């Protein structure tokens, strides 16, 4: 599967 | 034996072109299985071997719609990156993110990964604890402060903990 | 998809609390619970990423998960007069979303 | 909760273009639009990624949007009709947790 959206940085 | 998925996103923002040159491909093992260019006529991604065909429109659809997400994210803090570190708006600079997850033998997860780097040189990256960071400079300071506090190695944690390892099984299973 | 059983939950003044919901997902997903205090926008009551499957929250909530029964229930100790408005059960495995459920106008007395 | 929407309440004409806009000092990359009818479920319209996205939500028909910058999103009704009224709310976010605004009680008129 794919990691969801990531954190702003 | 014990084995491992990785996946390698890159952006790449320059002169003209406005939206970055995204390219995320994916290695199971050691083996390349997914790609995805913006730069094709039509982005997507894509299988890069045999045992991916068996994989229903469904799938292939979503997963799609993540990297179409990822380029945004790429763009929007290609953008910031360029401001923590106070270069122009010309020059062309690039931004990666890698992350996976290696099970052990017995298949539950043995490492995560989650790290950024800008331009080569690192900048942020998840500890083999999946609970600390270590920035590389000041601005990978910054946003590890702010990552810290807003309990992102946690977020980080819920994939490659269970969802991408439930996952790398389920690829496994196809070869 | 989120559903929350119970849109229509009131409990005396001093007695336990308890708001259910359960989440139709094909795995592990993001779950919040928001509180909406009537004319105001929803506030972030608690939040649940990974780990303890028992998370705390301000002003003595606390919900907990289970991947088993597909479940993140709320609860408070003792609720007091204060305590009464919507409460809302949001997941999120999709970008930053956020969806929410018909939610719970909880009363007291 | 340093997200404002103004006007806190409008008044719409049916077919009218009314435009609600948001405003924030979280130094947020993500921002949504989420509507609610009757104080129950709110519901994702349209939001953005960052300074120039555009992502249509689960109900964006007869909406329209813009993120002309960082703290500024619009969010556009084509046409004003009864059904297109309530309470909606602007909200943004570093990935993870929402911080949603006072809202806007919008109504129309026929």
């Amino acid at each position: 599967q794919l990691s969801p959206f990531p954190f702003d940085l | 034996g014990p084995h491992s998925m990785r996946y390698y996103e890159t952006a790449t923002s320059r002169r003209g072109l406005g939206e970055p040159r995204y390219t995320s491909v994916g290695y199971v093992d050691d083996k390349e299985f997914v790609r995805f260019d913006s730069d094709a006529e039509n982005p997507r991604y894509e299988p890069q071997v045999p045992w991916m065909e068996q994989e229903g429109p469904e799938y292939w659809e979503r997963i799609t719609q993540v990297a179409k997400g990822q380029e945004q994210w790429f763009r929007v803090n290609l953008r910031t990156l360029l401001g923590y570190y106070n270069q122009s708006a010309g020059g062309t600079h690039t931004l990666q993110r890698m992350y996976g997850c290696d099970v052990g033998s017995d298949g539950r997860l043995l490492r995560g990964y989650e790290q950024f780097a800008y331009d080569g040189c690192d900048y942020i990256a998840l500890n083999e604890d999946l609970r600390t960071w270590t920035a590389a400079d000041m601005a990978a300071q910054i946003t590890r402060r702010k990552w810290e506090q807003a309990g992102a190695a946690e977020y980080y944690r819920a994939y490659l903990e269970g969802e991408c390892v439930e996952w790398l099984h389920r690829y496994l299973k196809n070869g | 998809s989120v559903t929350q059983p119970d849109a229509r939950v009131t409990v005396s003044e001093g007695a336990s609390l308890q708001l259910r919901c359960k989440y139709s997902y094909s795995a592990t997903p993001y779950l919040f619970w928001y509180v909406q205090y009537p004319r105001q926008g929803p506030q972030l009551l608690l939040k649940y990423y990974s780990g303890d499957p028992v998370v705390q929250g301000v002003n003595g909530f606390e919900a907990e998960f289970s991947k088993s029964n597909s479940s993140f229930h709320l609860r408070k100790a003792s609720v007091h007069r204060s305590d009464s408005a919507v409460y809302f059960c949001a997941v999120s495995l999709e970008r930053p979303y956020l969806t929410f459920g018909s939610g719970t106008k909880v009363i007291v007395l | 909760a340093a997200v404002t929407q103004s006007p806190r309440n409008k008044v719409a004409v049916t077919g009218e273009k009314v435009t609600l806009s948001c405003n924030q000092t979280n130094n947020h990359n993500n921002m949504y639009w989420y509507r609610q009818d009757t104080g129950h479920e709110l519901r994702l319209i349209y939001y953005s990624y960052g300074a120039g996205s555009t992502e249509k939500g689960d109900i964006p028909d007869g909406y329209k949007a813009s993120r002309p910058s960082q703290e500024n999103f619009s969010l556009t009704l084509e046409s004003a009709t009864p059904s297109q009224t309530s309470v909606y709310f602007c909200a943004s976010g570093g990935g993870g947790t929402l911080y949603f605004g006072a809202g806007t009680r919008l109504s129309v008129l026929s």
